[PDB]
RNA sequence: UUGAUGUCACGGAACCUUUGUUGUCUUCGACAUGGGUA
């Protein structure tokens, strides 16, 4: 009982005493704070005994009459709750109810600590709800630091303010903004101060290091105790010291301990930390970071999570691709250099907020092996915003797809785009070209090619495409030149040998370019004309398996636009309109031929929510992975307008996006046949009928195509290039 | 701060030439018999330049630009600058005029941006605004030199007429101490008499009197008549002040006394919050977000071609407000009011358009169902609602009425205790119902009409779901537009075009009167229709008891005396307010979610314990939360036929003397509602269909509504004493989806007989009362049982009774004291020609027996007392 | 002077918690546990005397009271000595009085009343009319319930005083609990006729608990609620101030002071139910 | 009070969360008054 607490302290409280004032007062602000709070407490409806007695004692006291001290010991019993939801609440109250005496101008310099304090602790524990950082976070972080300078005007060495102080600074450069003005000033006056045995100390003085070069303080950090919680840090503190002291073994020792330490969460701050070292040593010309990037990349790979088969998902880090830019360019060998790339490919990177939403579906669908997956990474993630700071640590695999399983009069192209390495004015764009049939020591070729002249090309066409589809066909046949000439080596008989078929495993927006397209200038060649052309998302899923043995075709539609002639009236049975019911037993009775066409709606946000347009319903794409009974093994799958509908519009250069190629893909489906723009019903029925009739998906498409450039040759129209050039075949059967 | 505002000629310059782009390409870039290039829109040393190009420049030509070193440029590149050719200078008020500051002719006003997905918004930025009304008009020069051309000056002159908006707002560009003393006074009088408990209610009550300097002359009496009430009359009186400062000529204005009330009612405020020795909470923190946009100067440079089609659609018609709405503006010298509304500066309400586009563009991307993930900076974003959102024009409205703001206090209630929680009271300011604002929608573009999404959202809108403002949960911002009338104008045709420009669209009211003539009534028909996300709850609760819904600032001013008086609202019609009773939404909406709370829980605890902040239980899924706004939405409940409100006075009666006790009267004045004459209360609650798809939120809102009609949860206040009894609760509506959950006789064993023996004797005369002497002994307990769940092993239910006089029975009428022709005399007490008998009565009467068996305190006792005797 | 502090509460509550009642019917703080609604008539009106339009039977006839004038706590507590304390709680005893002021007569006197500023004319119910109320509670427990029914049903030959003129013989009422319903949950609610005994039964039990057998408010409060049988009229009021006013030749207050209602035996005679104050 | 071959800021809903609730029978009998006498 608060009251029974108040009643205690009545009983032996001396007015002059100190010490006993501060119990009474404690007993008083816990009784009033309760009652705001409507909590069970304010059942209590008794009151105090002796009350003449009682009266007199209360008189004395509100005539004699510390904040700071009661409120001191809310925050400390903040720091001891486990779980962030409670101790982002408390640090709610906190924040209100010191608000006031801050404002004050007579305002201890405890009570201004505690609220300085709490501010920077609620600002680690913003969770994102978006690409740009919290604006709450950094406002957080901003009166952090107002409130310090408040202490710091009247104490300019205050070693508990400086300390509050340039924690804020840190996390605010942690959040894209530039340090303070006096940042450089309030770090000299800490060094003045001594040397704290803290890990979340440490950093500042590496920090002050790297402006001073003083190296008084690198001596304290390398004899540091190993028994502490977070070892990764001090592992990757000692790296950072002894880079100083060009003990550069040590560097490598330390640097790899750390890293084979790492925390589990991303948003741990070791992992932004890991990548400012590798920057670091990068950027002092120390043929070091290479060792410690691939290593680092080596474990941030296997941060992921399997959505059914083929299909992988991970969580959004932002450093995360310029550590695999790192790793790719410190990395020698171009078969190794493949492996970085492949890593990234056929993965879906999801936001926090995403992830929620993938997780109530799961629980829709009641798939409670992948909804308690997606909430250990939720808790996970959220759990180590303020671990630093709070001094804790909270505690998969796959398999390689060997690069000799490809069949020897085969060619395959690997891209991998390099942001990183194209900001710095070099050749991001990188092809990594494999030919089994030579010599081992020259199967492997690496091409570097500029994309940043078509990946403007490529929105050009985009933003003419998405205002008028088809009157966009000029700057397609402009695209289609660029891809050329930003890659030449396509047309070259040594770099491609000829009537070879080649193999794509695209990265970035280049998964949306018409790479078989290609055209080299007054007579024009198109890539199609000297080789066949299948795609991957990525390597590592390639799995070629035989076609079914089952002869039967399906044409699944629900297109009332038009009517395929040449495709309805035959041999393939035609359940329009499709909904997703019929779909779904479609998929179930493992056809050789299957046709979907139909409309589908793009979620930015989430690929998952994507869905067919189907008769009365929606089909998402996590409808789609999560049916049960499915058998598509060898299945030729072909499919309408849905696969360019269900597709954003780009922003970034390396974005992918999960559609439903991917969605059949998943279930080991052969040969799968889309357009990478919106294709004409006329031109599907043609092209999609004489695929069926032949049953020979490679061969057919690049006879037909050839067909089909004979009346292009003549007239050299774009209009009629617009609806050839977007077939193409995904996946690669046995 | 001193100076004055002015317009950049970069600013004018940059919005003329997206105009001629415009221009040339319906034109395809052709002005009279000269063709024009794309333009250079490229330069090398991109640091010199403040901002770059993030759109993509419009294409109607494949050829190339003016070379940098020609002899003749294109009328196009004569525009840029690429040939002093064409300067544009600052344009300023007329007469170049100084102010204080830039609080002298316009406020900041906080524009935020709301997440789509959660309903809530997590940054904001601000800015000031100037009415137009004041500050209408800012006069420049734009120089062109001679060698211009005349194609060029041309397409000048008709892309200043296409220029239709310019630093937010829509344009037309031609070329050719008494309140300080008062308080000091009221305040040294409350102190001086020890009266500063009525420190804020004198504050609340005084700011309430805005409204007309009539109040003051009926402010109430004592229940004598007399000038002795127990605010008014503390000093001269605080009643004087009031009347000297009414009198007085300069506050004679009804405009002056409006500010001489808000004035005064701040300055009691202020003082009230200072009385407090106490823990003090602020209510609004962590609420600064300010996060400005930043343009992306690494942006890939882009030219594309919309085509030669372009048709620009014109809506007129009328907003009409059907509750009462809230756009949230708070003013930062203000503190007594926490929630505000949006006013103009001559104090008319306001529809922003900031507001208005952001409900379009929250219904644009719930038509397609597509979330925009788009952060500021960069290229547009090319999904469907921006492309949309893009060729939408809304001019901001402003309405006729100007009555100051009806002002709603909301609590929050103990659960535990079922009382008001500690210091949870706040107030909010609400326009009224029944606002009409003048509606005009313009969308250009090269679709036949207006799309499919836009067609869908204005019949939305057409059929009262326009939900515009905020405070939604609780019933504010549905509108309707009423009096829709559209004409598509075809810019493609250059005599039409021609005529557009002519008029420039006929945009200003003059302009815009002969275009109300050209167009049709009705609203185009959309061809592909989706269902709107919020559907509609009708809802009817019969009433046979008295009902309140306690407003205490009404009860200090009104000329009724009485203690306690129920909720009334204004509507506007036209520039008038006809006030209405009604049952506040708020409290409507806390009845419902309480229902829902006690009788759910989450992992074993009740979600009435719960703090729900960062909370996602079933009770934040369905009512919202700081983080994620509700999905459902409670509005006003007005009475059906127009009772009037009665009066009923009530004394405590002491248990010793067995008379009145002396206590601060407490009159209520309910809404009369008898078994005879029900109250029948009606409205509608709005409910999102995606929680009404829901099996297991149905399910939830079934169990509660099927508590409320089982009259657990009465409405209002007075629930102890009879009022605000529900008979019956119906919704229709929901597919039966809700009220499918909402549907042995024992006789009662006899009394025993009692044992008292009494004996009296015919001789004998006795007293006519008698004391009953207590036990020594008083069983208290520190903690009685809560109010937050039904407990387990505790009871819950209804008794019935039947009264029965033994002897003749006087339960007076007091209302009329002269019924029977002073000699005062009263009839027995009635409600609605019907014989009755108060709750309070009965209640009081049986209190007092419970308390002598269980050994009870003396729950009415005059303590204060003291004796006095006299001596022998 | 602790005006602006919480802890100004603490010193106007008790130090052990709220009574029984103060639970039950709660407080400023706490909220109650029950409600109590408006009776309503059953019938036609039966009215004391009938009125002058006989058209109308919805209004009865004016009956003139006697002086209704205010308790005078100097009687129970007869000096300023610390051994007078408050006497208890007041009851008004059951008598048929009012068919002295139906005739038009003063009770203590039997002289006629007169018209005056200060006595009123009251609308009054005659005996034999019923009104039906409900009351809901919420969160008793069963010797709450017992005793709250206990409290409204009270006994055969006991009865409440209800409204104006309690002293005269006015108010005599009997209530009976006709229905009792539970709910059980959100969709089942229950009829709880049968289980009435066992609630009664635990209230009896936990005053047994916390009086053990000195239960003697009990007898003393079904004493004072007592209703008078047949063949009995007891003669019940105030005594006049002086012996010489009353026309009966009955003792007055003056008289009653220095005799059986001294100031040092006055308490007793008050506290006991039913004591004469005449014997004629 | 701009600078010019590049401004989607009509690129951003002050948005989200809190029951004016709780407690009280329109009830009722003993005085009032200060001396006076010696
Ligand atoms: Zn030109
Ligand atoms: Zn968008
Ligand atoms: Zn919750």
């Amino acid at each position: 009982n608060p009251i029974r607490d108040i009643q205690d302290r009545l009983k032996t409280a001396k007015f002059d005493n100190k010490d006993d004032m501060m119990n009474l007062a404690s007993s008083l602000y816990k009784y009033e704070k309760q009652l705001m709070d409507s909590s069970e407490a304010t059942l209590c409806q008794q009151g105090l005994s002796n009350r003449p007695n009682s009266f007199s004692q209360l008189s004395q006291f509100r005539d004699s009459d510390q904040t700071g001290k009661f409120w001191q010991n809310e925050y400390e019993a903040c720091k001891n709750f486990q779980t962030h939801k409670e101790r982002r609440e408390t640090l709610e109250q906190i924040i209100r109810f010191l608000q006031n005496g801050a404002e004050e101008k007579d305002a201890d310099d405890l009570l201004l600590k505690t609220l300085a304090r709490a501010y920077f602790h609620r600002g680690l524990l913003y969770r994102p709800k978006g690409f740009s950082v919290p604006a709450r976070k950094v406002e957080a972080m901003k009166k952090a630091i107002a409130y310090c300078e408040i202490i710091l005007d009247k104490n300019e060495e205050e070693s508990e303010a400086l300390r509050i102080w340039l924690y804020a600074a840190m996390e605010l450069r942690r959040c894209g903004e530039e340090y303070p003005e006096n940042f450089a000033e309030k770090l000299f006056y800490l060094a003045n101060d001594g040397f704290i045995s803290e890990l979340y100390d440490i950093r500042l003085f590496l920090e002050y290091t790297e402006r001073e070069e003083d190296n008084n303080f690198l001596d304290m950090i390398l004899q540091e105790n190993q028994d502490r919680e977070r070892l990764f840090e001090l592992c990757l503190y000692k790296a950072r010291a002894c880079f100083h002291l060009n003990q550069l073994n040590d560097v490598r020792i330390y640097g790899e301990s750390a890293i084979d330490n790492a925390p589990g969460a991303f948003a741990d701050p070791f992992w932004d930390e890991l990548v400012e070292f590798i920057r670091m040593l990068r950027n002092k010309k120390s043929e070091l970071w290479k060792e410690i990037a691939i290593k680092a990349w080596d474990k941030c790979r296997e941060k992921e999570m399997k959505v059914g088969n083929n299909i992988y998902l991970s969580w959004y880090w932002a450093r995360q691709r310029e550590l695999y830019d790192l790793a790719f360019m410190a990395q020698d060998g171009i078969e190794k250099k493949t492996r970085i790339a492949d890593s990234l490919k056929s993965r879906t990177t999801l936001r926090i907020q995403e992830l929620n939403e993938l997780r109530k579906d799961a629980h829709r669908k009641q798939n409670r092996r992948l909804e308690d997956k997606l909430d250990r990474i939720i808790e996970q993630e959220n759990e180590a915003r303020d671990g630093a700071y709070l001094r804790r640590n909270p505690p998969g695999k796959r398999e390689e797809i060997p690069f000799a399983r490809l069949p020897q009069n085969w060619i395959a192209v690997h891209f991998y785009l390099n942001e990183l390495e194209s900001h710095e004015g070099g050749k991001g764009g990188h092809a990594l070209i494999y030919d089994p049939q030579k010599a081992e020591k020259d199967q492997w070729q690496d091409k570097s090619f500029d994309y940043k002249e078509l990946h403007r090309k490529f929105l050009e066409w985009q933003e003419n495409y998405i205002l008028n589809e088809e009157g966009s066909a000029d700057f397609l046949v402009t695209l289609c030149r660029e891809i050329e000439k930003a890659m030449p080596f396509l047309f070259k008989s040594e770099v491609i040998p000829e009537d070879r078929p080649v193999l794509w495993i695209p990265h970035g927006f280049l998964h949306r370019l018409p790479l078989h397209a290609a055209m080299k200038s007054s007579n024009i060649e198109i890539f199609w004309e000297r080789h066949a052309s299948r795609y991957l998302p990525a390597w590592h899923l390639f799995d070629p398996a035989p076609y079914s043995r089952e002869e039967s075709s399906t044409l699944l539609k629900n297109f009332e636009e038009y009517d395929f002639q040449n495709l309805e009236n035959g041999e393939i049975e035609v359940y329009a309109p499709s909904s997703p019911k019929k779909v779904k037993e479609a998929i179930r009775e493992n056809p050789a031929i299957l046709l979907l066409l139909c409309h589908g709606e793009a979620d930015m946000t989430n690929p998952f929510r994507s869905c067919l347009k189907l008769k009365n319903k929606d089909m998402t794409i996590f409808d789609l992975l999560t049916v049960e009974d499915v058998r598509l093994s060898g299945s030729r799958i072909l499919l309408g307008a849905c696969e360019s509908d269900m597709v954003p519009p780009l922003e970034f250069s390396v974005d992918e996006h999960l559609s439903v190629s991917g969605a059949f893909l998943s279930h080991k489906a052969g040969e799968i046949v889309a357009g990478l723009w919106t294709v004409d019903s006329e031109k599907v029925d043609e092209c999609y009928s004489y695929l069926v009739e032949e049953k020979d998906f490679l061969r057919n498409l690049q006879e037909w195509q050839m067909a089909e450039t004979e009346n292009f040759r003549s007239e050299n129209d774009s209009s009629l290039f617009y609806k050839i050039a977007p077939f193409r075949i995904i996946g690669f059967p046995a | 701060t001193k100076g004055r505002p002015y317009i950049t000629g970069t600013l004018l310059r940059s919005a003329v030439i997206r105009s001629a782009e415009n221009l040339l390409t319906l034109s395809d870039g052709k002005i009279s018999e000269k063709t024009c290039c794309p333009g250079k829109f490229d330069t090398e040393d991109k640091d010199r330049l403040l901002q770059l190009r993030q759109r993509s420049t419009l294409r109607w030509t494949d050829k190339n630009p003016c070379p940098d070193n020609a002899e003749t440029y294109c009328p196009f590149c004569e525009l840029l600058g690429r040939s002093f050719r064409i300067h544009f200078g600052n344009l300023s008020l007329p007469g170049k005029p100084d102010f204080d500051g830039p609080k002298a002719i316009g406020s900041q006003r906080v524009l935020n941006r709301v997440d789509f997905k959660s309903g809530k918004a997590h940054d904001f930025f601000k800015a000031y605004e100037v009415d137009h009304t004041r500050f209408p008009r800012f006069e420049g020069e734009i120089t062109i030199d001679n060698k211009v051309s005349a194609e060029a000056r041309k397409l000048l002159c008709d892309s200043l007429k296409f220029t239709d908006r310019l630093c937010g707002a829509l344009c037309v560009i031609r070329f050719d101490n008494l309140a300080e003393k008062t308080a000091e006074q009221i305040i040294s009088i409350l102190d001086d008499n020890k009266k500063t408990e009525y420190t804020r209610l004198l504050a609340d009550a005084i700011r309430s009197l805005r409204r007309s300097s009539k109040l003051v002359a009926g402010l109430p009496k004592d229940h004598d008549g007399k000038d002795d009430h127990y605010l008014w009359d503390i000093g001269v009186t605080i009643r004087q002040i009031l009347t000297t400062s009414a009198d007085t000529k300069e506050l004679k204005n009804a405009g002056k006394w409006r500010e001489f009330c808000e004035k005064l009612g701040e300055a009691l405020y202020l003082k009230s919050k200072d009385m407090s020795g106490g823990l003090k909470i602020t209510r609004r923190i962590l609420g600064d977000a300010e996060f400005h946009g930043k343009p992306d100067r690494l942006e890939k440079s882009r030219s594309v071609s919309i085509g030669s089609v372009l048709k620009e659609t014109v809506v007129c018609g009328e907003l009409v407000a059907k509750t009462p709405f809230f756009f949230g503006a708070i003013d930062e010298d203000a503190k007594q009011t926490a929630l505000q509304v949006l006013l103009t500066p001559d104090n008319k309400y306001r529809l922003p358009r900031s507001a208005v586009r952001g409900i379009l563009r929250r219904d644009l991307q719930t038509y397609f169902d597509s979330p925009c993930n788009a952060e500021l900076g960069g290229r547009p974003c090319m999904c469907k609602t921006c492309r949309i959102m893009r060729g939408i024009t809304v001019m901001d409205a402003r309405s006729e009425y100007n009555a100051p703001p009806e002002i709603r206090h909301r609590t929050r209630i103990n659960p535990f205790t079922g009382t008001v929680a500690e210091g949870a009271l706040f107030n909010m300011e609400v326009a009224p119902e029944g606002i009409v604002f003048p509606f005009q929608l313009r969308y250009r573009g090269s679709e036949d009409g207006l799309p499919d999404a836009l067609k869908t959202v204005l019949k939305w809108w057409a059929e009262g779901q326009a939900f515009m403002s905020g405070a939604a949960s609780t019933g504010k911002g549905r509108f309707r537009m009423e009096n829709a009338k559209y004409e598509t104008l075809d810019l493609s045709d250059e005599n039409q075009r021609n005529d557009y420009l002519k008029n420039w669209g006929w945009r200003d009211e003059k302009g815009l009167e002969e275009l109300k003539k050209r167009l049709n009534s009705g609203l185009p028909e959309p061809g592909n229709y989706r269902d709107p996300k919020w559907h509609e709850i009708n809802v009817s609760i019969e009433m046979a008891s008295p009902f309140i819904n306690g407003d205490p600032i009404r009860a200090a001013v009104d000329k009724r005396g009485t203690a306690v008086v129920t909720f009334v609202k204004y509507k506007a019609e036209g520039e008038e307010a006809k006030p209405v009773c009604a049952y506040k939404a708020e409290s409507f909406r806390g009845v419902i979610r309480s229902a829902v709370a006690r009788i759910h829980m989450e992992d074993g605890v009740p979600l009435t314990e719960l703090t729900h902040s960062d909370c996602e239980c079933l009770l934040c899924q369905i009512f919202g939360s700081e983080y994620e706004a509700g999905k459902i939405r409670f509005e006003d409940l007005v009475f059906e036929s127009d009772p009037e409100p009665v009066t009923f006075d009530h004394v405590a009666i002491d248990r010793f003397t067995g008379g009145a006790a002396a206590k601060k009267k407490f009159d209520d004045s309910p809404l009369p509602g008898s078994p005879a004459r029900p109250l029948m209360l009606k409205g509608s609650f709005w409910i999102r269909r995606d929680v009404l798809e829901d099996e297991e939120y149905c399910k939830a809102l079934g169990k509660a509504l099927a508590d409320v009609n089982n009259g657990l949860y009465p409405l209002g206040g007075k629930s102890a004493i009879g009022y605000g009894q529900v008979k019956s609760l119906g919704i229709k509506g929901d597919d039966k989806r809700i009220s499918r959950l909402m549907n042995t006789d024992v006789a009662v064993p006899e009394k025993p007989k009692t044992d008292a023996e009494v004996r009296i004797e015919a001789e004998k005369v006795y007293y006519p009362h008698y004391f009953v002497e207590p036990h020594k002994k008083v069983e208290r307990e520190e903690k009685p049982c809560g109010h937050q769940k039904f407990h387990e092993g505790r009871l819950t239910g209804k008794i019935r009774c039947k009264l029965i006089t033994k002897t003749p029975l006087i339960v007076p009428d007091t209302s009329n004291d002269d019924f029977f022709r002073y000699h005062k005399s009263y009839a027995f007490f009635r409600l609605h020609k019907q014989i009755m008998i108060p709750g309070s009565e009965l209640r009081g009467m049986v209190s007092s027996v419970y308390e002598t068996v269980t050994n009870s305190c003396f729950r009415i006792f005059d303590e204060t007392k003291r004796l006095s005797w006299r001596m022998d | 002077a602790l005006n602006a502090y919480p802890e100004k509460r603490l010193l106007l509550r008790h130090p052990k918690g709220l009574c029984p009642a103060c639970r039950l019917f709660g407080t400023g703080s706490y909220k109650g546990r029950v409600r109590f609604g408006f009776a309503s008539l059953e019938n036609d009106p039966e009215w004391l005397i009938p009125g002058k339009n006989p058209g109308d039977p919805f209004h009865g006839g004016p009956v003139m009271l006697s002086l209704l004038e205010r308790p005078r706590p100097t009687w129970s507590i007869p000096g300023s000595d610390n051994k007078f304390k408050v006497p208890g709680r007041k009851f008004y005893v059951h008598h048929h009085a009012w068919k002295t002021i139906k005739d038009g007569n003063h009770p203590t006197t039997g002289k006629a009343i007169e018209q005056s500023p200060n006595n009123r004319t009251v609308e009054a119910l005659a005996g034999g009319n019923s009104f039906s109320f409900e009351i809901a509670f919420e969160n008793l427990k069963e010797w709450e319930l017992g005793l709250l029914i206990h409290s409204l049903q009270l006994e055969k030959g006991l009865a409440h005083k209800l409204g104006m003129a309690k002293s005269m013989g006015f108010g005599s009422v009997e209530i009976d609990v006709e229905s009792v319903r539970l709910r059980k949950d959100w969709k089942q609610w229950r009829n709880g006729n049968s289980e009435i005994p066992n609630w009664l039964g635990k209230g009896f039990a936990k005053l047994k608990e916390w009086f053990r057998d000195e239960l003697d408010f009990i007898e003393n409060l079904k004493k004072l609620l007592w209703f008078p049988e047949g063949d009995q009229a007891p003669r019940v009021c105030y005594p006049m101030l002086r012996k010489k006013d009353d026309p009966n030749g009955n003792s007055g207050y003056e008289e009653l002071k220095d005799g059986e209602f001294k100031k040092e035996d006055r308490q007793k005679k008050l506290t006991t139910p039913w004591t004469p104050w005449a014997s004629s």
